[PDB]
């Protein structure tokens, strides 16, 4: 168990408070649609024209 | 811990020397020096 824990390095912190590390995703994203309307203002159903 | 230094020179092989360097990355206190944070506050 020590030879398993001798495989890991050690960072010397400054305090004994809790510590943080920032994680990030991407910037590029696709946005879902919630509804669409034609020019007169009424929403387009699934059984509608072009 | 720190590898056995009291060896013959033939058994101070390449993984023995590597275990000593690998130790330094895994663990400061000195008896006549101030702490680094005390010196860096001075600087």
């Amino acid at each position: 168990l020590d030879t398993f824990l001798n495989s890991f390095p050690t960072r010397e912190f400054e305090d004994d408070n809790e510590y943080y590390w920032d994680v990030i995703g991407s910037s590029r994203r696709n946005i879902p649609l919630v509804e669409a309307r034609d020019e007169n203002g009424v929403v387009v159903a699934a059984n509608a024209a072009n | 811990n720190f590898p056995r230094q009291m060896l013959p020179f033939s058994k101070k092989t390449k993984q023995w020397r590597k275990d000593c360097l690998l130790w330094a990355n895994q663990k400061n206190y000195s008896l006549v020096r101030k702490s680094v944070i005390h010196k860096k506050i001075n600087y």
